[PDB]
Order: C-alpha cells, then structure tokens, then sequence
C-alpha cells in the first residue's frame, strides 16, 4: 500500500519521461533532415555556379585575347 | 561580323535557407518538462 | 529496509540520469541553432554573390559586344 | 604585343554533400524501440 | 517475490532504455560532426571562390578599360 | 571618351565557419556518463 505505491510512483514518471524522450529523438531527427536537405541543395547550387562561371571565364578569356591581338595589329599598321 | 558573346545567365542559381526553429525550441521545452518527470520518493 | 532501499536505488539513478538527458537536449538544441545560423548566413552570402556576379556579367557582356562591333567596323574600313 | 589575359581556373572548387541518412533513420528507430522499454506494472 | 519482482521489472527496462538513449546520443553527435565538416568545407569553397573571382574581375576590369581607351584613341585619329 | 567599366567589388562577401565541437564532444561524454546511472539491483 505504502511501499507498494512507491513502486507505482517510479512507473508513472519513467513512462511519462520516455514519452518526452521519444519526442525529443524524432524532433532531433527532423531537424537533422532539414539541415541535410538545405546543406546539400546549397552545395548543388555552388557547384552549378562554378560550372557556369568556369564556362563564362573561358569565353571572356578567349574574346579578350582575340580583341587584344586584333587591336595590336591595327595599332601596328 | 563578330557574333554576340552570349554568356550564360546565372541569375536562377539560388541558395535556400533552413528553418528548424520549431525543433530547436521544442528541445529546450522537453528538457524543462523532464523536471516534473523527476521522482519525489517521500 | 532492504527492499525499501531497493526502491531508493532506482530513484537516485533515474534522477541523476534525467539530469544528464536534460543537458544532452539543450546541448543538441544549441548545436542545431549554431548550424542553422551558419547555414543561413552562407546561403545569404551565396545569394548576394550571385546578384553581384549577374550584374557584372551583364556589364562585361555589353562592353565586349560593343568592343567587337567597334573593332569590326574599324577593320572593315 | 599584348600578353595573354591568363585568368585563374576556378573549376577545381567543389562543394561537398553530406550523408547523415543512417543517423536520421536510426534516431527514429531508437524512438520506436523505447516502446518496449516501457513498464507494465501489473 | 511478487512486489520484490516489481522492483526487478523497473530495473530491466530502465537499463535497456538507457542503452538506447546512449546510442541515440552518440548517433546525434556523429550526425552533428558530419554536418559541421561539410558546412565548413563548403564555406571554405565559397571563400576560395570569392578570392579567385575578385582576382579575375580585377584583371577583366583593367583589360576592358585599356581596350576602351585604346579603341577611343584609334577612332579619334 | 568611354567611361570606366566600374564592376562591383565582391571581395567583402564571406562565408562563416561553424564551431560546435564543444557540443559534439559533450554528447559523447554524457553518453559515457550514463553508465554510472545504470542500476545494480543486488
């Protein structure tokens, strides 16, 4: 009754607390998933950006060199 | 007659922002709520 | 006394362990906040970068085309 | 005689992707497994 | 025997559950480490990118201005 | 008389690094410390 209800005290708490812990674990899992998704999207964005930039600098380089060569010749004649 | 340069348009490349504030806040709350999951053995 | 202290064993542990768990939850929350802040700052940085780059490529494109047209005409006369 | 422009090659700059799916999934599992760590006091 | 095994019920669960919680904590720690590593690598990548881009725009600017000045003079004579 | 090109200066754009090592390490420690929160029922 007294020390039989002392074993019923432990049980009500441990049960309720496990309910809180289970919730904390799924919340943590959800937060980690949301971070993984954005981290990876932004990685992709950056890599796409580098591709396009590397293309554009190739073109710019080539055109600048051509212009410089053309202008050299036009100034030398 | 020189062709146009035609650089690629990069203005559609976008980085996303994350929103996990709900989760962060909830973790702090669950921590505070484990106070009344503590035993008083009497 | 013996099995009355057996219910006092359970309580000392469960209390101390909940103290550890509570700490683990706030530590996890802090870590997630620090990651959210940096992820978002770096997103912002990237988006600002794209803005400025898109501006600069517009200007570069325009100037290159003008130069090419000008040089064409100067070479054709 | 104008020297070549010589821009820097940026094509080796790479962003990495993260893989924490194993961990995310495992957290959900451990949460479900704490069901049979619950007491039935009878 | 009955309420002495009621204190042996609590112990088997609490032990097994702490084993699950300990695992959840190290799993969370591992996930956070993997996110920190990628976040920081990608920060580095972005900063390297900005360095190289700032170099390249300096050069491009300088060359464009020189070309424009040269072409101005060649058109004015 | 052609105006200067005047490109925008991007050199102030900076990505930040995160430091959660304290937290990561502490999680591993709290996990190890839950060993002496285990019961020996005798």
């Amino acid at each position: 009754n007294v020390l039989y209800e002392n074993q019923k005290q432990i049980a009500n708490q441990f049960n309720k607390a496990i309910s809180q812990i289970q919730e904390s674990l799924t919340t943590t899992s959800t937060a980690l998933g949301k971070l993984q998704d954005v981290v990876n999207q932004n990685a992709q964005a950056l890599n796409t950006l580098v591709k396009q930039l590397s293309s554009n600098f190739g073109a710019i380089s080539s055109v600048l060199n051509d212009i410089l060569s053309r202008l050299d010749k036009v100034e030398a004649e | 007659t020189s062709p146009d340069v035609d650089l690629g348009d990069i203005s559609g490349i976008n980085a996303s922002v994350v929103n996990i504030q709900k989760e962060i806040d909830r973790l702090n709350e669950v921590a505070k709520n484990l106070n009344e999951s503590l035993i008083d053995l009497q």
